[PDB]
């Protein structure tokens, strides 16, 4: 049993925001990510289990704030953004898009998930690859609830 | 005389250690124990941290029984400041310390019986960690020892599970006692080693099972009147058979003695959570105070020279098993590579309090 | 103390510092007479030595390697504790080890040399028991700086 | 009640701290010789520690160290 | 034993008879293996600069008994030199390995 | 500031070759089988969840790693060099743990020693946390298509003798 | 009769192997419990729940910590005693979850939860924000793969 | 020089497709529904059965349809 149906690729090039409803039954999730990577794209990772203010983290150069262990000062520096530097992390020209692989469907407000589906359409080189709250099968419904 | 490397990944799992031996043939004759592998520099950082900040640090020493470390490092400031602990919280501390002694001896004999299996003891250990979850909430990383006693109170389910633990646990213990009488491979594969007597175990440095192995009723908390030990039932192992099976009967008798102490303390209940808490922050004094408690490996110790500040000026620990490690250079002289597994099992040591 | 005015009063320097917090007693003893003093306190009833304590008060000055010798045994339980206070300095780390008579002092004196650098004699293998053998400097003494090592920072 | 304040730069010479182990690594080198250590506590003696290096601190005599300036250095 | 080295990321002492990559047996020939994990770019001219800097550091820092503590010190300040070289942009990262953890922190907008 | 890859094409673009790559990758993501590597506070998860130190490429570092532990650790990674990586499962394999400030003989993470895929919360979590960690590693290896078997050796060396002074 | 004594030793050995085989055959009957993947009480001390507006002043999280990890920048606003708190940055790689300021907070906005699934792919991702620390983790009764965990009872034998 | 059978087709191929098709879903179903309701005698004979009955389970190994609904839930995905 192995879908081998690139309909998920058609969904990611048509809707570009699909909840990957797939269990913890091993690695049956990255095969469509591997097919997106074999198409010439570049895929990087994120997780919403500790990502707060997602539009303020993907853009607007959210602060670094290095954790001093009671020795160094605050040093409130500005780290580069998540996906703007990732668009800056495409050195050749053959890379057609940038896939943002998100792997945490829990602890993610539906409001903020809809806000993150916004920068999947804010540019045209952003693919949202969020999770789908771990169904038993492999389902890819679109961002409809968010 | 082919030099063994005695690498970091041992065929057994009892820590990382170095025991290079010439081993003329298969007889090992000369031991050079190299240590320093699991080292963290507890003394200098403890001089650089307070009591409420080195109080999360007391988990990396004897983590098979974490109640003893935080127990002695909180009993330090209690007798230092001369602040009285009420009888209820102190007796519940006695119960959980003896339960951690139970856990230390069973988590010794688990991997020791695995080397010479895991779910033969884990069917007890799941309820043991359920008792740790109902007692403090963590598995072995508890932070629940204050000056006035336990940081929290016992819930209404933990006392019922503590009442059920005796007839949940002692029956499988006595079903596990008859194996060494039945199975002769423990009468032929670990029999013999441990040839030190009492006048020599007093002579070198020894304490705990290696001192009780010779038939000496030794106990710190019986000599030093501590936590009303003469009220409870006691039977310190005066087993004088010397060898490793004598040490196994020592550990069975220590577990059964702790079972008798907890079983007499099931319905004791002589008293709040923390006595003397006006303020969250305090300091320490400057005395010459060396506090010790009956370790499961024998006289864990805390040395303290105060600063009258927020930091202790001197914080030195005397771990039981590291002083116990000194005897293997003398218990290596006429044994085999198939014997040193039994040796490093019968020392009953983990490398958390060794390097530290 | 008891033995300072009964046994060590016959021509030994049992320079007392008063009583300790609970029952112990601190008596200053010079390294010059420390092995014979150890044998004299050994043939007294005291047999059980544990927790050699190397405290580092006055950094750059006095250095001490005190004991906690007592007289516990098998049947009797007369626990008379005492601190044999031996002293040294930074300029003179020379101290005699008890490893010739009390041969279980391998790990204790090796940790004392490993964390302070107290020079020893009559010892079978004095090596750095926690640090590498190439390691210079001693961390427990309070006038020490851990040098520019990248494994000590997170970065 | 003490010698100096808390938070001044500590400059160290190899001859000025000759009681310590500053002459073993002849040459590697070190880093606390310049104005890097900061005074964190004082007693005759004063606690020291670098403003950016997170390592353990130390205790050194009030004349063996030297209050240099108020110039922290990081990045 | 026989291995006498302080081997970390991008700095490996490896004082052995290693003219190519085949290891051996052990001598005074310290073979500085750099970047085992493919973490940064490491252009050949910049690698020659870092190797010449390490040669000057081991030339000026010797004279004392060459033991493991000198190896710790020389690998440590070699890693400081690599960190201050990549912070000034002489050494970019890689993004061709399967981790790319950005081990020296992200370059800011300053 | 990064480097640039090659990224020419995918030569093995048949159905049989990508099918074999997917099946071998999913079976590679199925068969963890670690070397255990306990001997610390993270050994306690082994009883709830070989001996040849060149066999098991999918080892997770479940132990407190120190500076003296580091040469044997990088030698053991030299004994697992090409195929697979390690998983940090103790805050001391990540940041140095609770002694991240003032410990001299403890490395601040093996993230300056060895390539690490997954970072744990650290101190012994529940026994299903390692199951979720190896499941997320299986999802990571499932993303990997064995890099299309694309290979480079540096070989930096000086043949000038050092100014040595042995014992 | 030394080989007879070898035979008697093996007779006692076979009796012990048979008895221990009965013991282990009975030990293989541990069917109801079987802890595994899903496919506790309130003091789990896992993921720490944080509230931003209840967080006000006295910075004790940075003081009682064994490593002093918290980094909160603050600039005093005049005549209203407001510190203008920003960027509650907690690194869980630095964090031990040893729990001092969870119970030592004067505000007591620091509370623990039952979440422990923070195994991440990068160490710079672990620097979490104040809105990421205000998430309700999971209602573990409400999963289609998680049953009732045997908290109060033990050896229930009810799934089968 | 015997040729005692003289059957050309549909003698062992019928029995092979019978044992490879009818057996493995009922075998895997008995492995599912009797995973806990068993004596160690019953687990012993089930282990012997699954050892005897291995290579028919190759078409049923990746497919898994009726095995996760321990409630009365709704497909809220
Ligand atoms: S982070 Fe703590 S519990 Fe985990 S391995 Fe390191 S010392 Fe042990
Ligand atoms: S949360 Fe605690 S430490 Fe932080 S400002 Fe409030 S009282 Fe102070
Ligand atoms: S959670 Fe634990 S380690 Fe973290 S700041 Fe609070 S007390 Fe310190």
């Amino acid at each position: 049993v192995k879908p081998d149906i690139g309909q998920w690729l058609q969904d990611v090039e048509e809707h570009k925001a699909i909840a990957i409803y797939a269990p913890h039954e091993g690695g049956y999730e990255g095969r469509y990510l591997n097919r997106l990577k074999m198409q010439g794209y570049y895929f990087l990772d994120i997780s919403a289990r500790g990502l707060g203010d997602p539009e303020t983290t993907l853009l607007k150069n959210y602060p670094v704030c290095p954790a001093h262990l009671g020795k160094q000062p605050i040093a409130r520096w500005y780290y580069p953004p998540e996906v703007d530097y990732r668009l800056a992390a495409l050195p050749p020209s053959a890379k057609g898009l940038v896939v943002w692989v998100l792997e945490a469907k829990v602890l993610s407000k539906s409001e903020l998930q809809f806000l993150a589906l916004l920068p999947s359409l804010r540019p045209n080189v952003r693919v949202i690859a969020e999770c789908g709250n771990w169904r038993k099968f492999v389902w890819k419904p679109l961002a409809e609830i968010a | 005389l082919m030099i063994v490397n005695m690498g970091p990944h041992h065929p057994s799992m009892h820590g990382v250690l170095r025991l290079i031996v010439t081993l003329d043939g298969e007889d090992v004759v000369d031991c050079e124990p190299i240590l320093g592998y699991l080292h963290r520099g507890m003394e200098k950082i403890a001089e650089n941290r307070a009591i409420i900040q080195y109080l999360p640090y007391v988990t990396r020493w004897d983590y098979l029984a974490t109640m003893f470390t935080e127990a002695i490092t909180v009993n330090g400031p209690e007798q230092l400041g001369n602040i009285q602990v009420p009888k209820r919280a102190s007796y519940i501390r006695v119960i959980m310390l003896e339960l951690s002694r139970i856990a230390s001896h069973l988590l010794w004999l688990g991997p020791f019986m695995a080397d010479i299996p895991f779910f033969y003891i884990f069917r007890e250990r799941e309820f043991v960690y359920d008792l740790f979850e109902a007692a403090t909430g963590m598995r072995m990383m508890h932070n629940f020892f204050r000056i006035g006693g336990i940081a929290a109170d016992l819930p209404y389910g933990w006392i019922d599970k503590c009442l059920d633990f005796c007839d949940y646990f002692l029956t499988e213990v006595v079903e596990y006692q008859k194996l060494i009488t039945r199975n002769p491979i423990f009468l032929e594969r670990v029999e013999g080693v441990g040839i030190i007597g009492g006048e020599e175990a007093i002579n070198w440095g020894l304490s705990g099972p290696m001192l009780r192995a010779s038939g000496i009723p030794w106990d710190l908390r019986k000599i030093d009147r501590y936590e009303s030990y003469d009220e409870f039932e006691w039977e310190i192992q005066w087993q004088k058979q010397g060898d490793s099976l004598a040490r196994y009967l020592v550990r069975l008798s220590e577990m059964t003695e702790s079972i008798k102490i907890i079983q007499q303390a099931l319905e004791g209940l002589p008293y709040r959570f923390i006595s003397k808490k006006p303020s969250p922050t305090f300091e320490l004094s400057k005395q010459e105070l060396y506090v010790r408690v009956e370790a499961p490996k024998g006289e864990l110790g805390i040395f303290l020279i105060g600063d009258q500040s927020g930091f202790p000026w001197r914080w030195k620990i005397r771990p039981p098993g590291f002083i116990n490690l000194q005897i293997l250079p003398e218990l290596v002289k006429r044994m085999k590579l198939a014997d040193i597994m039994t040796i490093l099992g019968s020392i009953d040591i983990i490398m958390g309090e060794v390097d530290r | 103390g008891t033995l300072s005015v009964w046994l060590a009063k016959r021509g030994l320097v049992h320079r007392s510092l008063g009583f300790d917090y609970q029952g112990i007693e601190t008596l200053q003893i010079k390294p010059e007479d420390w092995h014979s003093i150890a044998v004299i306190l050994y043939v007294y009833g005291y047999n059980y030595l544990r927790s050699q304590c190397a405290y580092d008060v006055a950094p750059g000055g006095l250095l001490a390697s005190v004991y906690h010798l007592t007289r516990i045994e098998y049947g009797v339980n007369q626990a008379e504790e005492v601190c044999i206070k031996v002293f040294t300095h930074r300029s003179n780390p020379r101290i005699p080890s008890v490893f010739w008579v009390w041969k279980s002092t391998d790990f204790q004196e090796r940790e004392s040399y490993d964390m302070l650098g107290i020079t020893y004699d009559s010892h079978p293998r004095l090596k750095r028991i926690l640090m590498p053998e190439s390691w210079i400097g001693w961390p427990l003494r309070k006038d020490y700086i851990a040098p520019n090592f990248y494994e000590i920072q997170d970065a | 009640v003490y010698s100096m304040k808390k938070g001044q730069i500590v400059r160290v010479e190899k001859e000025k701290y000759l009681n310590s182990i500053n002459y073993l690594s002849v040459g590697g080198l070190d880093y606390i010789y310049e104005d890097r250590g900061e005074v964190l506590d004082l007693r005759e003696y004063a606690l020291v520690g670098w403003v950016g290096i997170p390592t353990a601190p130390a205790w050194l005599p009030t004349d063996m160290l030297i209050k240099c300036e108020k110039l922290v250095y990081e990045r | 034993g026989q291995w006498l080295s302080s081997v970390t990321r991008h700095v490996r002492i490896y004082a052995a008879y290693i003219d190519p990559e085949t290891c051996e047996s052990q001598m005074d020939k310290l073979t500085l293996i750099l970047d085992p994990t493919e973490e940064f770019v490491w252009d050949d001219e910049s690698c020659n600069k870092v190797y010449s800097y390490f040669q000057e550091l081991v030339d000026h820092y010797e004279g004392a008994p060459l033991t493991e503590y000198t190896l710790r010190l020389i690998g440590s300040d070699v890693e400081h030199y690599i960190r201050k070289m990549l912070f000034d942009g002489e050494i970019q990262y890689n993004m061709d390995a399967r981790v790319l953890n950005f081990s020296m922190g992200k370059p800011r907008v300053q | 500031s990064i480097k640039f890859p090659i990224l020419d094409r995918t030569t093995k673009n048949s159905v049989i070759s990508t099918t074999l790559n997917d099946l071998s990758n999913w079976s590679r993501l199925s068969s963890l089988w670690p070397l255990l590597y306990g001997t610390s506070c993270c050994f306690i998860e082994f009883a709830s969840l070989r001996s040849s130190p060149r066999q098991a490429d999918l080892i997770l570092t479940a132990g407190t790693v120190t500076m003296k532990m580091a040469p044997s650790l990088v030698r053991l990674y030299e004994q697992m060099p090409e195929p697979k990586y390690v998983i940090a499962m103790g805050a001391c394999t990540i940041t140095g743990g609770m002694f991240s400030t003032d410990s001299y003989s403890t490395v601040r993470g093996v993230d300056k020693l060895i390539p690490v895929d997954v970072y744990l919360p650290g101190c012994p979590p529940k026994p299903e946390a390692v199951i979720d960690a190896i499941t997320k590693l299986r999802k990571k290896i499932a993303r990997e298509i064995y890099k299309d078997r694309i290979r480079r050796c540096f070989t930096t060396n000086h043949k000038f003798f050092v100014v040595r002074s042995p014992h | 009769t030394g080989f007879m004594n070898y035979g008697q030793q093996t007779l006692r050995a076979a009796r012990y192997i048979g008895q221990g085989f009965m013991i282990t055959l009975s030990h293989t009957n541990r069917l109801p419990v079987t802890i595994q993947y899903p496919y506790t009480s309130e003091r789990f001390r896992g993921r720490i729940h944080f509230e931003f507006d209840k967080c006000i002043a006295c910075e004790v999280c940075v003081r009682v910590c064994p490593i002093d990890l918290p980094v909160v920048d603050w600039k005093l606003e005049t005549n209203i005693r407001k510190k203008r708190l920003l960027n509650y940055s907690i690194d869980f790689g630095i964090c031990i979850f040893c729990g001092n300021c969870v119970e030592y907070c004067p505000t007591n906005c620091l509370s623990m939860t039952e979440e422990y699934e923070f195994s991440t792919y990068d160490r710079h991702e672990l620097n979490y924000n104040q809105i990421a620390l205000g998430r309700l983790p999971m209602s573990v009764i409400d999963d289609y793969t998680i049953r009732t965990i045997w908290n109060s009872p033990q050896t229930k034998n009810g799934v089968n | 020089n015997q040729q005692e059978l003289s059957s050309v087709v549909l003698d062992i191929g019928i029995i092979s497709v019978w044992y490879f098709l009818v057996m493995p879903p009922i075998i895997m179903n008995w492995l599912r529904v009797r995973w806990y309701r068993r004596k160690f005698f019953e687990m012993y004979l089930q282990f012997m059965f699954v050892f005897m009955f291995f290579p028919g389970l190759l078409l049923w190994a990746p497919f898994l349809n009726f095995r996760k609904f321990p409630r009365d839930p709704n497909m809220k995905n």
